[PDB]
Parts: C-alpha cells; structure tokens; sequence
RNA sequence: UUUAGAAGGAUUGCCGUCAGGAAAUUAGGUGCGCUUAGCAGUGUACCGCCGGAGGCGG
C-alpha cells in the first residue's frame, strides 16, 4: 500500500527516565519520538523501506521508583553510583547527582507510508523491537504487533495530548504564572516537556560525539498537556505527534 | 391518523380446555363401568389384565371474541377492532373456523401417540342435555376437512353464534373410547420436574395437559405461503413455527404482526384467508403490544 | 540514532502500667400485577457365537 497504521500494544518498559530539570514523571516527548526514528533507521537498514511520520502515545499504567509518605508526598529512588570517570575514580564511594525513574505500560500508534505496509512489514517491527530501548528503559515484553483501519481496534486506554490554549489564555503577568494559575483551575492536566530552544549558533566545536556534524547548544522547552480516553476521540490525527523545526527552535507538536 | 399499536394489548382466550383425565373400561359394557387408572413407579403406566378400553374426558368453554380484550391504552385503536370485528360478523358467522375446530375434535387429534395401533375409536360430544350421535373417528384423515356432515355443521353453528354475540357461553363435554387391548401401554402426558420420566397425575389418577389438547384444536391453519410444497396443515401460531420440521413456516409478509399493523393502521382490505388467520390468532389470545 | 552511555544501601533491637458512657422518647395515613403456552435423540442398549485384541448371527 503507501499509508497505513500500525500499532504496537502494551509494551512494557523499566527502568525510563524522568527528570527534566523542572519537572519529575512522564519522560519528555522527544525520547517517544526517538524511539520511532531509532525504528525507521533500523528497518531501512535491513531494506524494508518504510517512513514513520507520526505516533500516538497511550497509556494504561504507571509506577515511579519510591514511597509515598503519610502526607502524601512522593520520595524517590535511586540506584547506589559505582564508578564514575574523572579525577576521584579510584576511590570506593562515589557522588550522588540528580535522578528519577519510571515503570511504565503503554502502546504506540505508528503512521507509516512505503511501498508496501503487510503483515511482513510487522514481522520486521518485531525482529527489531527487541534491540532497541525506550527513554533509557529496557523493554520486559510486548503483546501483538497489528495493523488498525479505524478507531474501533484501538484498545482502552487513555492519550496524551497537547493543550497550549489553556496556558496562552490564562491570567499572569509572565509564562510561570500562566502555567500555575492554569494547573489551579483545571486539575486535570500535567506540564511536560516538547523540546528544545537554541543559545548559540551553528558550528563546529570540540569534543562532539560525532565529529562531522551541526552543533547547536540548546535549553528545553516546556509546555502543558491533558489526557483523553479512546472511545471519546474524534478522529485518529488528533493524537499524532510530529517533528517541526523552524529557525533556532525544535519542537514536537500535534497539529 | 393512527400512527403505531398502543404500549398495552392484551386478548384472553374464547376456547377454554379443562384437564383431560384417564379412565379404563371394557367395551360391551362400558356404557355401565369404569376404573381407576394409575401411574406404576423412571415412571410408566399400563392398563390391567382385564380392561381393553382408556376413556378420556374433557371439556370445552366457548366466549365471544368481541369481549375478550383485556387491555387498550388508546380508545381509537379499540374502536377499529371493534368495527373491524363486525365487519367479518357481516360476511362469515365465523363458520369456517368452528367448522374446522369441531372437525379437529371429529379426527380425534387429541390422541397423540395414543392412536396408532387402535382399532375402534369413538367420540361422543355433548352439549346441554342433549348426547350427540357418535364418530368413528378412524373415517377421517388428519389432510382434509369434512364440510358436509350433519352433526359438524349442527355443532359449528351453535359454536359460532357465540363467537359472535348471539349467546353468552357455551359449555362443550367430550368423552373418547380408544381399544389398544390389554396390558398395553398408555402413554400419558410429561412433566417437567427439572431424573427420570415423570408422568403427569391428576386427582390420583392420570391425564393430559390442556395445552396440548388446545393445541391439537387449533391445527386448522391451511392458508399459509408454500403449501403446495408441504400440503400439511400446521398449528396457528404468529411466526409460524411448527416444531417437527424445525423452520419457520411465515417469517415474513404474511406474519400476524405485520397483516394486522396493514389492516387498522391502514386500511387496505386483505383477502379472506387473511382475515381467517387473524380472527383466529385473536381467538387464541396473547401479549400483542409495542415497544413504543 | 531517545537529558545518550554506567551503578550491591547494609548490619542490630523489650512500648508499657491504670481506668463507670449515661439519662429521655408515638413512624404514620393510601393503593387492581396481568394477557399467553404441547418435555424427552427412539427411553434404552437384550440373549449367544467365533476365538487368541479384532469380529459376526437373532
């Protein structure tokens, strides 16, 4: 065929990161669509052409690493440092830093446009999904690996979308406000992270991991979003991230 | 301007049956003697060693159709039955219909299973006091209906007359003398205990439901679509469905619901053999509502 | 080609002693359940016969 969506149904994944300087949860929206073009590469390599412009995040359950207290706030978690390269490297106790992990179970929407989208396309997904991660998480097990026609097959769950009316419509003299006043009055949803901004310009510094490329320092970018149920859905492109890239600005967007 | 049938309609029955009891007797003197017949413990039963007869008596209320509607929510719709009702009391007395009851009476149908193998059976029906001259009841074939003998005709004109107003009720008393012979067996009804067969008792003795002596009566529907095919008269039920070959016999058009929603709620005039099936559905009875 | 790539939290333990819940009460008046109906796959699987398991008569 040429288009055509594929789904990739309750994946489980331990071990994910989820610290972004100003917030602790959900890992950032780049490392889900990092995923999908790890994918793309992967599968170009073994020549089964094929192109991924679009995936869909759902969720079905959670777990951070930690305790909740009688007060019910959240303490997390980390794993005790090992050795870490640098001038103290010899010693037996080595520093803490700033960390946080996740467990999550979820399932993927994949929009994918080749020359021919099969049942031998999904065999490939399968024989592929097994080396790479997510988010820095191992991958445990996965249930089936299907094609979908519409927006019946979709399983139960519930989907991340993006809200950025609700934050530029709101009272406040600067954006933090913005985004305090907005999560006071609507407690549904959660802030998250859509990627990055630009402070320098392009060019060639040293000490990059790939010699022969752009570079550009970068500083995060932070915006709001809300969940959706499946059955309560309109139409199967109002919950499709995708890459847009304008000049000095790197972001992830459903539009 | 009527639009759909009411949230509530609701017939009651015009042929009332009682429980049929079982009885045993000799043959020449059976006008002067009779016998309890009992159930032996699976159950089974069986005549003595002395009787070769099993009598089985029955009998049969009959009402007007016209009061017979046990609930109308919409005053219109009874006005329309009504009209309708005396519409067919003008063209037929409702002979045809009783003629065929008292012709299922006359074949003895309501011998199921007890009647192969007999070799004399004869039926005499008494209505008020007056005993009427007996059938021979193996002189009739279960294809076809007789229409010209004196006491059917004598006995369906009295049955109609009250299917239409002109009497109140009418009591109808049945007695049956089957001759299978000594130490054979009976073959009463069935209950559902729900192991073993357990036979129906009634009053000690042993006997058949009367539904199944009411639903021998109304096997009289020989008007439906594919009859030239199966030339078999079926029972009168609303979507026709003889049980012994097991596929519905009227799924469609010429179901009651659908004649009877083109019949008051647009008048269009159907041929007679339509109105005979439904005049007959409503001489049966049932929950014919909506779901509104 | 994912704020990429890495990681042993661990050993030990005496919560205890005492105690009056208690006094009072008005749940009450009404009421249509109700049309229809056939319980069984045959109502059981019996005597023998060859023949070292598999067969055949009535």
């Amino acid at each position: 065929m040429m288009k055509g969506y594929i789904l990739l149904e309750k994946v489980n994944i331990e071990n994910a990161n989820a610290f972004n300087n100003i917030i602790v949860g959900i890992p950032a929206i780049t490392s889900f669509l990092g995923f999908a073009r790890a994918l793309e590469r992967k599968l170009n390599a073994k020549e089964i052409a094929i192109r991924i412009n679009g995936v869909g995040l759902e969720f079905h359950e959670y777990e951070l690493k930690g305790y909740k207290n009688k007060r019910g706030q959240y303490v997390t978690s980390c794993p005790l440092p090992g050795s870490i390269p640098g001038q103290n490297e010899k010693k037996l106790d080595a520093h803490i830093m700033n960390q946080a992990y996740i467990d999550l179970n979820m399932s993927f929407l994949l929009e994918v446009e080749g020359p021919h989208v099969d049942m031998s396309t999904c065999k490939s997904i399968k024989s592929t999904m097994e080396t790479l991660r997510i988010a820095g998480g191992i991958i445990r097990n996965y249930k089936k690996i299907r094609l979908i026609d519409t927006l019946a097959d979709i399983p139960y769950g519930y989907f991340l979308t993006l809200r950025q009316d609700n934050l530029n419509d709101a009272a406040g003299d600067d954006m933090l406000d913005k985004m305090i006043h907005a999560l006071q009055q609507e407690d549904t949803l959660v802030p998250i992270a859509v990627g990055f901004k630009a402070l320098s310009e392009v060019g060639h510094v040293e000490g990059q991991r790939d010699p022969e490329k752009d570079h550009c320092f970068v500083e995060s970018i932070f915006s709001l979003g809300g969940f959706e149920c499946s059955k309560i859905l309109e139409d199967i492109n109002s919950c499709l991230w995708r890459y847009k890239t304008e000049e000095g600005l790197y972001l992830c967007t459903i539009i | 301007t009527l639009k759909s049938r009411p949230e509530n309609l609701s017939f009651a029955r015009c042929l009332n049956t009682t429980e049929a009891k079982f009885w045993q007797t000799d043959f020449l003197k059976r006008h002067t003697f009779k016998l309890p017949l009992l159930i032996t413990d699976s159950q089974s039963c069986t005549l003595s060693t002395e009787c070769d007869t099993l009598r089985i008596d029955f009998g049969i209320k009959v009402l007007p159709v016209k009061e017979s509607m046990y609930s109308c929510s919409d005053y219109n719709y009874r006005t329309a039955i009504y009209q309708k009702i005396d519409e067919y009391i003008a063209e037929d007395g409702f002979l045809t219909l009783a003629k065929r009851y008292v012709n299922n009476i006359a074949n003895a149908r309501f011998l199921w299973r007890n009647r192969k193998g007999a070799e004399i059976i004869e039926t005499i029906v008494t209505i008020e006091d007056k005993e009427y001259p007996s059938f021979n009841s193996k002189s009739f074939n279960l294809d076809t209906f007789v229409e010209d003998n004196a006491t059917i005709n004598e006995i369906a004109q009295q049955i109609a007359d009250t299917f239409a107003g002109k009497r109140e009720y009418l009591n109808i008393y049945v007695t049956c003398f089957v001759k299978i012979g000594c130490a054979m067996e009976v073959y009463p009804s069935q209950e559902m205990t729900f192991k073993g067969k357990k036979l129906f008792k009634f009053e000690g003795s042993a006997g058949m439901h009367s539904q199944k002596i009411n639903n021998a009566l109304r096997t009289i529907d020989t008007w439906y679509p594919d009859y030239t095919t199966y030339e078999f008269p079926i029972p009168v039920e609303n979507y026709g469905a003889a049980r012994s070959i097991g596929i519905p016999f009227r799924p469609d058009t010429k179901s009651f619901y659908k004649l009877i929603d083109r019949m008051i709620l647009k008048n269009e005039d159907l041929p007679i053999e339509d109105k005979h099936y439904v005049m007959a559905i409503l001489i049966r009875g049932g929950m014919f509502s909506k779901k509104q």
